[PDB]
């Protein structure tokens, strides 16, 4: 079968900038070479065709270029909502077979996280477990660190993180962090609090409630 | 216009088959090809087969034939592909896709089919509130959610407000707990004046449990 290997696996852009995509094949594939654009949560999206021909509707911005073995996709001008993974397909020999992802992600201004904490609710008690919720709400960048403390004890081993794709109008990101107790330990305990660390925030803050 | 529906998620246990469909409308169905596309995190894209309506004719990727198989019913203008014997590997989000006549690559797209392969049984999510308070208020504006706890397999699915709320909404990404269920919250921020003339209510719906559950997100 014929490989597709796509280059790079990631790129970081700002909007308004260019971005260049290479797909190379293991042997040549003349003119029959596809693109296409995933969005989160989304199936592929058929942007490029017969490798420069744009399909209907599609913007002027995405471009296609190439023929054998080496192939050109770009965004002349990448907009917020662009952000997605990209693929390159080849149609030449059977089966057709897509190269590995180009994932282009937006960069822009740093952005503190607004931080917000969630007790248990009194239904989820009845249950035996209690989970803490910590909200780091439309920040930029991803890289943000979120400790639990209980009693002022930090936490470890209890916690999971969750992030969101970025946006696709402010290209800024969300990160819950969850606390896992069983109802009888976190009624032997008082003070709740996640701490959170993050560039756009001169020390980290702190959200926090008392049980009660 | 041109669309291709697929049948809902499936959990299935390891050795045993599956078969998932592909509806079709808006064109001639009986006249158009159909694809098949496996799209898994260890081998990314990767074209299954196509099926001809019109002559019957199938044709497989050498890797997918001895586990895959393509049937259609031009009656019903429906698709469909049982997987055999599935295995972990199989855990994956099968697409249908049409052509353009114009060679094997794909303009119109089914919108997925879940497929999760476990020894693990089904289980609808419990909801919780995540009630707004000064503790999560902004300025004039508050967060307030719902925690879809211990379900599985994936996907949910969270609307708020039946769909007439959309902005400011964070869906998180599930994430598998130490006890083998998935659990995810949903979050939106909204005016603090809002709280008290406008009621929250967050949307679950759970395919594989056929659960759908709604939650109002009241102050506490």
């Amino acid at each position: 079968d014929i490989v597709m290997t796509q280059t790079p696996k990631f790129l970081l852009v700002s909007a308004g900038d260019k971005v260049t995509i290479t797909c190379k094949a293991s042997q040549s594939v003349s003119n029959d070479l596809t693109w296409y654009q995933q969005k989160p949560g989304q199936s592929p999206k058929l942007l490029i065709y017969y490798a420069s021909n744009r399909y209907t509707g599609v913007p002027d911005r995405f471009t296609g270029s190439g023929y054998g073995t080496d192939f050109t996709f770009t965004i002349s001008t990448v907009q917020a909502e662009d952000l997605a993974v990209y693929f390159c397909q080849q149609d030449y020999g059977s089966p057709p077979t897509f190269g590995g992802g180009t994932k282009v992600e937006i960069k822009r201004t740093v952005a503190a996280p607004s931080v917000f904490i969630f007790p248990p609710s009194d239904e989820q008690l009845k249950s035996g477990t209690a989970s803490v919720v910590c909200l780091l709400n439309n920040f930029y960048p991803r890289e943000a660190k979120v400790q639990w403390k209980v009693d002022n004890a930090l936490q470890s081993g209890n916690s999971q993180e969750s992030v969101t794709e970025q946006d696709s109008k402010d290209s800024t990101y969300s990160l819950s962090s969850t606390l896992t107790l069983s109802k009888a330990d976190y009624e032997k305990h008082k003070v709740y609090a996640c701490e959170v660390t993050h560039q756009g925030l001169s020390s980290p803050v702190t959200k926090s409630f008392n049980r009660g | 216009q041109v669309q291709l529906q697929q049948s809902g998620p499936e959990l299935v246990r390891p050795g045993v088959s599956v078969k998932i469909s592909c509806k079709g409308s808006g064109y001639t169905f009986i006249d158009e090809a159909l694809h098949w596309v496996k799209q898994s995190h260890a081998e990314s894209l990767e074209w299954i087969g196509v099926i001809r309506p019109y002559s019957g004719e199938t044709n497989y990727n050498q890797k997918f034939k001895d586990k895959a198989t393509m049937t259609v019913d031009i009656s019903s203008s429906t698709a469909y592909l049982e997987l055999a014997r599935l295995t972990s590997e199989d855990s994956a989000i099968y697409y249908c896709a049409r052509d353009w006549e114009r060679g094997d690559f794909f303009d119109y797209w089914g919108q997925g089919t879940l497929v999760t392969v476990s020894s693990a049984s089904t289980k609808g999510p419990s909801v919780f509130p995540l009630a707004p308070s000064s503790k999560s208020t902004s300025g004039g504006t508050a967060a307030l959610g719902c925690l879809v706890k211990d379900y599985f397999p994936e996907p949910v699915t969270v609307s708020w407000n039946s769909g007439a709320l959309t902005s400011g909404v964070h869906t998180f990404p599930a994430v598998l707990q130490s006890s083998g269920l998935y659990s995810l919250s949903s979050v939106v921020t909204v005016p603090s004046s809002s709280l008290g003339t406008q009621t929250y209510i967050c949307n679950v719906n759970h395919k594989p449990s056929n659960t759908k559950v709604d939650k109002k997100v009241e102050p506490k």
